[PDB]
DNA sequence: TAAAGGAATCCATTACT
DNA sequence: CGCTCGTGCGGGAAAGACAGTAATGGATTCCTTTAT
DNA sequence: AAACGGAGACCTGGTCTCAATCTGCGTGTTC
DNA sequence: AGATTGAGACCAGGTCTCCGTTTCATGAGTCTTTCCCGCACGAGCGGGGGTG
């Protein structure tokens, strides 16, 4: 191929949205571009990112970025989540590691259609509980039983770890963060809507064509997100709540645990996996 | 995926950045990941065309004895195949 | 039905209590965020934590591009985080009338004489291409330039015509710019009407407006007064570079993305850009302090 | 078996050619092998009591997203968790 | 355990006897000990051997070993062959690697009886020629039938891979010869001996306490070579001697071959599990607590290192 | 039947027609190859292809050892590529009754005082205890050396008595020749008579035999005449080596380990311990050339 | 006047793009 | 019940369509010297 | 404001070489 | 004779500071269709206990 420039690289030279790692967490640093590479800085000293090999770069509170590095981040597909207190505050991201938009068009298709819009939204709901059959039931339905079972989730996992719990449904925008359940939740929730963000701006899918959720520009990071929080996050969330020990970082402990859930439960491939068979490929 | 190893001596500083993004960096000139095969070659052939004057070396799992095989590109220690083995040869000044 | 479009470059913007502080070396600026609409963070930019967070909770739009927009790095939200350009666009682009219906408009404001009601979808692609060819001679006997096909080679850049490399050069400027534009409004890059099959599609399509009308005719000049060994991919970079710091291609731009998607004129939002050391005078009636 | 890489510098010449006698060097002080986690921890007690004033670091194909992980004595370049991911930190 | 010291190794620092690469060949070159480390030194430049990882070193013509470089490889378990010229010409080894004899004690006892070495020597044959009954043949029937096979196949091969075969077969001892074939099955049958020597002595066997062959201190060597001679080296050595052009190292081609076929065939795995099942050594995954103990008539052994006032 | 046991050490040997040579600082030396029974290659000692190649055509085996025997490091074949006397070995420990038999002859030649015929395995066993005990408190009290108890750590040989390491060094020194011996005579180390189990067990076994007479003297000599803070096992080393040069010792071992196998007299072979240096005028009449 | 011939005129066919 | 080799389904890349012009030879037309 | 390349500055660590000293790594009738 | 160690020497490469020059390595006037490579999939042996 063409000559080859220190800091780009074509999409065959990544690692797939499958092989890469999950995430990683900064805080209290400076990411900078030093010498072609995203290196984090800190008051002792420097680390340098494997970003080719990481899906999405969390950004914590007092974390300053610099241009060439949102330049580099973007170059191998990482994207960016501004994830501050009380939940995800911002995203970024490049352009797209897939150079074919088929998905994205066919997605475009599914959700343009209300017939087809109500069929995928069926197909994530019946994803999301297999036990139950909702062949005839409608769109205002839909939401009503997946809030009823979100919430009924949250009760049973609060009595199942002896945790107290205000029954708060998580909801990034402006999220109640005060508690260590809510810090636990918030912690595992922003590192799942990141990497989701990360896989769909990889596959070249659009964001903001939700089915569940619309009206904004994250609403199908929501409902791919959606997907998997309740039977991810929520468990690992109330067993480090429930596990813990005074003066233990609660937020480290809980990306500690949510990290090696998405390990053992390869929720990455099957994130990739439910996103081809949804959109009917 | 097979752990692969590339160390890096007298090489820009361009280079020397650019695989972090691939590969960690254990110990100056000297890098570790784990990829495919296709992502290998292709690192390899960014080293190979971005390096310049320098001295670069590659060591990645193979389907031999040891069990590893190895990539010189304008390296000052060789590799011979003893008999179908590889071992790496210093040439005396 | 405001927005503003900021190029904030050369700076480091962080936060006191609710501005924005732009710290660059002319001064610092205290922009206030509810009234940003999308911030243009140019090469050497440094953006803080607080910043972003502030930003994000007006509902900004922060787009990381290169010189004036030549180049599209990344971006993040879209204003107020709204999906209504976005959701006009795949329903408009789904069906196959609706595509048929923007294509005609994207040709019919191209070439406003010619009549579209009969051109078919390819019949506007070999008509776009007999026109394009006529522009090339035009302005190739206009400027000197002599004119042998357009020989692109996508993997080897160094070889070929310096009226190609201007050409190429001021071409990728202005996808830079559209995706930019397009990033900020809300748009999906991939759907495009008349280019499909590509993850840019829709910044070709809108690329070809412009095309013709200002990165053609910077390439074909900055070839006419190129002297031999000067590099020409810097001169028309730089160039579109200038024509962009004109501010008015934006407004062009995002006033033809809301008239392709049939946006109600009632409802159309206007896009206006703002240069912080340039236009200051406008800026302290809306409350912009500076410090020098 | 896994793949293992050490890293040597400032270390006893003793202690740089018997580790050549059970992983070949590649580059200056840096040695590659391949045997099980057994082979791997005596080598590393090895080099460990046999590295004198002079620091080590170890690269081993282990169970992490990444697929390795670092063991390092003495050494310059420490390694950090990000929460369960070894990334090379670099003192300033 | 004890202070780690460089050039010596436990018998657990090092891998097992079927886990290490199978053989290296050396020529026109001189093994020394530099830094605790195990070099050969050519016109051009060294070589550092990976020691613990091989399993046999081969020895060319016109090479030097060093004493101290003969005790480094001693340690780790590498055997020493000098395959010169017509075959293999000298075998050299340090202590076993195994410091439990469980091994050797049953070949004693299997070698000294006669009834247990009839056995032996007829499950010999029946894992070189499974089809066959040996139930009833004796000693001189089983070599006479062994040479006979050994032969046909000489031919079989000969004439499948159409190489002129001089009616002849390759023994160790005192084999001669110059044209490519005979070069081609010395060079592929001194690594199998080799590999042969060093299992045998990384397992604490004896050499010399040979079921089949006898009256020489390699004569096990030789039966458990020949478990493997037909079935690899030959054919493999055929070949190569077929596929050779002018001009042609035919050695380090039939060196290349034997090494892939040995890794191939799973020759190593193979040959452990051999010499386990020859003599009758059932599974025994648990580890003596202690190798060494004196031996009583009736209490069996007895723990060593106690003062019996 | 006699074997030469010809020592080399801080030579390089090589081959001229059929003769190997030795290349020592005193001169160059031109054995004939069938003269050699065994060759012990001792420290700095640099052997060659061809010379490998032709003690080997001719029976000859190579020990490499360490100064006098004190460490074997490695072996070749058996002498001559005999196999007699590991076969007999065999023979004899396979089956009870010969086991008994050896191992009353062995505790006999250790016991010159005493007739221990009828005796069983227990009260060999406590006599030898008693009479180790016996022999460290004569040694203790002649030499004026403080004994209490023998105490040692395999794992931590520093950690112990100056008598204690001493003893170990010296036991370890006569393991080497009796390995040495052993490993060139054609016998198998691994199996003993009285210890089982090990590899080294016929090695202890045959070293008994020449522990309280050899190494128990020497190292509470060693012990007797040691300062604080010396290196005592290289002492021990260095003295018990020092025993070795005469070569009386190795030809006692190669006469008992011929009567412990129950060899006939007329099948026993006699070692004869050369010296290269030491004896030039014994061996120029049998064709060996010294050079200068 | 008209054959006649080639250059120029207009046209048709195809490769260029 | 965890290991391999032979069977293939998401990416490619390459031609191959889709549209009309530019130049040149042929048909046509005009002149223009041929011959008269 | 960033990030780079070039050009210096400087340093540590690797390696070669010269005397100088040793020949080496130590349980097996100790609990 | 071979190998190790300490000393002392030299020097190549690494790292830092400084400085001036950049904001960059530059396709798609058009695409579908037919090709491919993929790195997944693949199945049996296992090795069981059971068989003997």
């Amino acid at each position: 191929a063409g000559p080859i420039i220190a800091g780009k690289s074509e999409s065959s030279e990544l690692p797939r949205v499958e092989d890469r790692a999950t995430f990683i967490y900064i805080e209290h640093a400076k990411i900078n571009r030093v010498d072609s590479a995203v290196t984090v800085a800190e008051a002792k000293g420097v680390v340098r990112i494997p970003a080719a090999m990481i899906g999405v770069l969390l950004l914590g509170p007092g974390t300053d970025i610099s241009h060439r590095a949102v330049e580099l981040l973007g170059d191998t597909g990482t994207a960016l989540v501004w994830v501050g207190e009380q939940g995800v505050r911002y995203y970024a991201s490049g352009r797209a590691l897939a150079r074919s938009t088929r998905f994205l068009v066919k997605q475009a298709e599914l959700v343009t259609n209300e017939r087809s819009r109500l069929r995928v939204a069926r197909r994530m709901y019946q994803m999301r509980f297999p036990t139950e059959d909702v062949s005839k039931l409608t769109m205002q339905q839909l939401r009503s039983h997946e809030g009823a079972r979100v919430r009924r989730k949250y009760r049973e996992l609060s009595k199942k770890y002896n945790v107290p719990w205000k029954k708060r449904v998580y909801n990034p925008d402006d999220f109640a963060g005060g508690d260590p359940i809510n810090q636990a939740l918030s912690a595992a929730h922003v590192a799942l809507y990141g990497l989701v963000h990360s896989v769909v701006a990889a596959l070249g899918l659009s964001p903001g064509l939700g089915f569940v959720h619309t009206g904004h520009d994250r609403s199908f990071i929501y409902d791919v997100a959606d997907l998997y929080k309740a039977e991810i996050t929520v468990p690992i969330a109330f067993a480090v709540a429930a596990e813990a020990e005074e003066g233990q970082d609660i937020g480290q402990l809980a990306r500690l645990r949510t990290r090696d859930a998405f390990v053992d439960g390869k929720i990455l491939k099957r994130m990739v996996k439910d996103l081809q068979t949804l959109l009917e490929i | 995926m097979p752990m692969t190893v590339i160390t890096l001596k007298n090489v820009p500083q361009s280079l020397r950045g650019d695989l972090t993004r691939w590969m960690q960096e254990i110990a100056t000139g000297v890098y570790v990941g784990n990829f495919n095969s296709r992502i290998r070659e292709y690192l390899w052939r960014r080293v190979q065309e971005t390096m310049g004057a320098g001295e670069a070396s590659m060591c990645f799992a193979a389907r031999n004895e040891l069990g590893y095989d190895f990539l010189t590109e304008n390296a000052s220690r060789s590799v011979i195949d003893y008999d179908g083995l590889p071992l790496i040869f210093i040439p005396k000044e």
